[PDB]
RNA sequence: ACCACGAUCAAAAGGGACAAGCAUCAAGCACGCAGCAAUGCAGCUCAAAACGCUUAGCCUAGCCACACCCCCACGGGAAACAGCAGU
């Protein structure tokens, strides 16, 4: 589910007295009135208060995980439509792939934050194929 | 239990209601009759005048077969290709034995009574 | 004996472990002081921007 | 010693050990970081290898 | 005399874990190439009886020859786990570790 | 359409599976000279006299169907001892079957 | 060829070497079926 | 030893190791595990060469295999020097 329109813009969050302001000023700094990248980057706020241990860090292979994640879902809300984007179907997959290369590194160096991406983010993660 | 194995190897290279029904399949596929029986039974249908063809089979290795100068009265006047059956089963005596048989069931058929009309012939 | 020897020299290779690290420690923390110090201005920079 | 299984692990601890497993199921640790290939090899031959006069028996 | 089995004690890496108890490993041990006289890994594939069914595909494991087989192809018994897949613990140090950077300092004790 | 004057009429549902070959027939040649006989199980039999020269028979028949080779005095014998059984192994019954 | 791919692919082998006419024994016996001479 | 304690020697059985060519032989098709059993799981080998075809006695104080043929030998084919000398 995205944020609601209504939410305030990451930058215009921890201002202070944001809280005494007019309506239409809301209206001017909030996400209906914003390209879909503050909406993501809310999304990305989101993930990484509910799933990582420090939140600031964004150097870590879990931030980076889920920074794909919200890309990759930019990428197949784009796709839903225009069906015959090739770029960005080349974009989605390879995105996917590095996202399985990240969660193979995780898992192999830090089982319990592996366990928290995954259950956090809805991923499933797969063994890959022998042959 | 070789056997077994070896047709399923053969069969690889070649790559209520339904329990009763593949009875009566197995029932109906395996019927036979003899000669005179085909000529007052089956070959009043295979001689009703229209558009047909027959795919007259014979076993490679039982040759000559006696059956084939009566088939002109068994099936009737109408077209027929003819099929030599287990040629897998033939030893290769030498290159191009294939051919070697097909011609054989060419005369064969010539001794016979029967119209040779092999490709285009015409109007 | 060989073991008692091993064990031995395991705890004096840890002890040169713990004499490292605590050095370590105390760079690490002079170091993250001066670079929150400049985190520091570019928050207060940017926030007063927003404001 | 061609009976011996001798197995490698990289980047899977902070520092470099090696681990001798014996007949009886005691396991041997020896911490190598800091130290130099010739330093191992003179500490695993005091601390487990066979020493000249046993040689020299056989 | 202890045992019927020849390899007694073996280090591997669990690959297989579909059977019930039962892990499949990978044992590798250096073979040297009578031409190129350099070593190269010749893998074998041992099976180790997990009874409490604590082994993950990936982690480091050792295995204690049976006194007898248990079965045609399980002749060996997990005696424990080296390492844990990704939840590696640092013998040197006694703290966990991810990869090459501890977890936690070793001075936080 | 059934053939009249086969074998298989006469042979039983395991005996018609021995002879109908299944897998690709190998050839077997044997050279005989005059006086010498040639039996494809217990049902084919080939007597060679009065020969010029010695020649060659080649037996296309299935792989287990046994080719046995005899002198024509002992060939007489060699039937009646083992017609059945195993050494020419179709048809089989022992001496109950032959008797039909 | 890398180490890894000698070893891969392991010692030369030879090809098995050719029977001559005499098909690799020093004399043959033979039956004369025509003399004639060539150019 | 001869009373066996056991030594020497060495079968059967369990574990390991052990030729060459050909991938124009790439899939094998039950090849696994757990449970006292009942039964349950769906597994096992394989491009690091499984499965298959062809070639060859071998690692020589010697060893392996065979002993007319049907791998074997109750039975059958049939009437046996691959023991020495000899043809
Ligand atoms: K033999
Ligand atoms: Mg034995
Ligand atoms: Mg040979
Ligand atoms: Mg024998
Ligand atoms: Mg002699
Ligand atoms: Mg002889």
């Amino acid at each position: 589910d995205d944020p609601p329109p209504s939410t305030l813009l990451k930058d215009y969050q921890n201002v202070p007295g944001i809280e005494k302001v007019d309506d239409v000023v809301k209206r001017l700094l909030s996400l209906e009135m914003a390209n879909k990248k503050e909406m993501l980057k809310i999304k990305q706020e989101q993930f990484m208060k509910k799933i990582v241990a420090n939140p600031e860090d964004t150097r870590s292979l879990e931030a980076r995980i889920i920074a794909l994640s919200v890309k990759i879902r930019s990428y197949e809300e784009h796709l839903e439509k225009h069906r015959k984007d090739k770029a960005h179907k080349r974009y989605l997959l390879m995105s996917i792939d590095q996202r399985k290369k990240m969660l193979k590194n995780l898992r192999n160096t830090n089982y319990d934050v592996f366990e928290k991406i995954c259950w956090g983010l809805g991923i499933e993660y797969t063994f890959p194929p022998l042959y | 239990e070789e056997r077994q194995r070896q047709q399923r190897r053969e069969e690889r290279r070649q790559q209520c209601q339904r329990c009763w029904l593949l009875s009566h399949h197995r029932r109906a596929l395996r019927l036979q009759v003899s000669r005179e029986q085909y000529l007052e039974l089956v070959s009043a249908a295979l001689r009703r005048p229209g558009p047909s063809l027959v795919l007259y089979m014979v076993d490679l290795l039982d040759l000559p077969d006696a059956l084939l100068p009566d088939l002109p009265a068994l099936v009737g006047p109408k077209q027929l290709i003819v099929l030599g059956n287990k040629v897998d089963l033939l030893p290769q005596d030498a290159p191009g034995y294939r051919q070697r048989l097909r011609e054989r069931l060419w005369e064969d058929c010539a001794r016979a009574g029967l119209l040779l009309a092999p490709g285009h012939q015409g109007p | 004996e060989l073991m008692a020897w091993n064990q031995a020299e395991n705890r004096r290779l840890h002890e040169l472990r713990i004499a490292r690290l605590r050095q370590e420690e105390r760079e690490q923390e002079q170091r993250q002081a001066l670079e929150q110090a400049r985190k520091a201005e570019e928050v207060q920079a940017w926030a007063q921007r927003k404001e | 010693n061609p009976w011996v299984q001798i197995m490698m692990f990289k980047n899977m601890t902070p520092s470099p050990f090696l681990r001798f497993y014996l007949d009886s199921g005691e396991q041997v640790l020896v911490d190598v970081e800091t130290k130099s290939n010739k330093e191992i090899m003179e500490h695993i031959r005091k601390i487990l290898g066979k020493n000249e006069e046993t040689l020299r028996e056989e | 005399v202890r045992s019927s089995v020849h390899a007694r004690w073996i280090v591997g890496k669990v690959i297989g874990t579909k059977m019930q108890k039962t892990a499949k490993v990978r044992v590798t041990r250096l073979v040297l190439d009578p031409y190129l006289l350099k070593y190269f890994n010749k893998r074998k594939t041992y099976f180790a009886h997990d009874a409490l069914q604590q082994c993950t595909v990936g982690d480091i494991v050792l295995l204690r020859a049976l006194p007898v087989p248990r079965a045609k192809h399980v002749k060996h018994e997990l005696a424990e786990i080296v390492f844990k897949v990704g939840k590696v613990i640092d013998p040197v140090t006694g703290k966990p570790c991810a990869g090459t950077t501890y977890l936690e300092s070793p001075l936080s004790s | 359409i059934t053939k009249e004057n086969c074998i298989l009429n006469l042979l039983t549902e395991k005996e018609v599976n021995i002879v109908l070959p299944t897998q690709s027939i190998v050839p077997r040649t044997f050279v005989l000279k005059p006086g010498m006989v040639l039996f494809l199980g217990a049902i084919g039999r080939i007597d060679f006299l009065q020969g010029n020269q010695s020649a060659w028979f080649t037996v296309v028949a299935s792989n287990i169907l046994p080719v046995h080779i005899t002198s024509l005095d002992r060939a007489d014998a060699l039937y009646q001892k083992h017609a059945g059984h195993t050494l020419l192994q179709i048809p089989m019954g022992g001496k109950e079957r032959m008797a039909g | 060829a890398t180490l890894n791919q000698m070893h891969r692919l392991g010692p030369p082998k030879r090809p098995p070497r050719k029977l001559g006419p005499t098909e690799g024994r020093p004399q043959l016996k033979g039956v004369v079926l025509c003399t004639f001479t060539r150019k």
